């Protein structure tokens, strides 16, 4: 679970206008017919947004339009962008339960 | 842990004034995501936005300014995160504090004249006396 577009000097910095996010395929996904990872996004304050139902995709991009147009206005009540972010993904069973725990940024 | 950083607000070290061109010395950006720098002039009645591509140099040259018009300068670097609409809104830019300077006046000639001394023998050498009102260095 890593941010590919992280800046060279600082790992905790991403240069790109948007956030492009990638992760490795979970092991033992072959036996299970379907696994969808649930990705939790937060802000400087712990605010739930952009909970995405994703199947068979190992890379997610959080576009600038997806960032400011959708939830910046929704939460802040105005166009003002949000910069500080937290990410949290966890595998989910198609029929069974989810994974042992969420994955750290 | 992952986070985004707005460009640090710059400080306009100095501004040299020309009655048509403006020279400004400003600090250097310190953030990787910086893509360009922008400025927000103030004619006193209408606000004009000017930006220059590239951040190679510490100086800028604002052109097409109204002579004999004081202006206020405030601007900062905007990174790839900042959008054109957001830049127009100037919400997350964190611009620099404004600074007021007086824009010089172009030269003008107050009067035109020419006089010469009468001479007993020979010819009086023509001379031109012309009185100006400008403030240009030369």
């Amino acid at each position: 679970f890593r941010v590919v577009n992280t800046a060279s000097g600082d790992v905790t910095e991403f240069v790109g206008p948007d956030v492009k996010l990638a992760w490795d395929k979970i092991p033992e996904e072959e036996i299970i017919p379907e696994i969808y990872y649930t990705l939790e996004i937060y802000d400087s304050q712990d605010r739930m947004l952009r909970s995405v139902r994703i199947e068979d995709v190992y890379t997610y991009d959080y576009l600038l339009t997806y960032n400011k147009a959708d939830f910046a206005l929704l939460n802040s009540g105005a166009l003002g962008i949000n910069r500080k972010l937290r990410f949290r993904i966890r595998a989910e069973g198609e029929n069974g339960e989810q994974s042992v725990g969420w994955a750290t940024i | 842990m992952i986070s985004n950083n707005a460009p640090a607000k710059m400080v306009l070290n100095s501004v040299l004034t020309g009655y048509t061109l403006a020279y400004i010395q400003h600090s250097i950006y310190s953030d990787y995501d910086v893509i360009g720098r922008s400025f927000w002039l103030k004619e006193g009645s209408n606000v004009t936005r000017r930006d220059f591509t590239g951040i190679d140099t510490f100086s800028v040259t604002i052109n097409n300014l109204k002579p004999t018009t004081t202006y206020e300068v405030q601007g900062a670097f905007y990174d790839s995160i900042i959008d054109s609409e957001l830049l127009n809104a100037q919400i997350g830019i964190n611009l620099s504090d404004k600074q007021t300077f007086k824009m010089k006046s172009a030269p003008r000639i107050t009067g035109a004249r020419c006089e010469s001394e009468p001479v007993d023998v020979g010819v009086g050498a023509p001379i031109v006396y012309i009185d100006t009102t400008g403030e240009a260095d030369y």
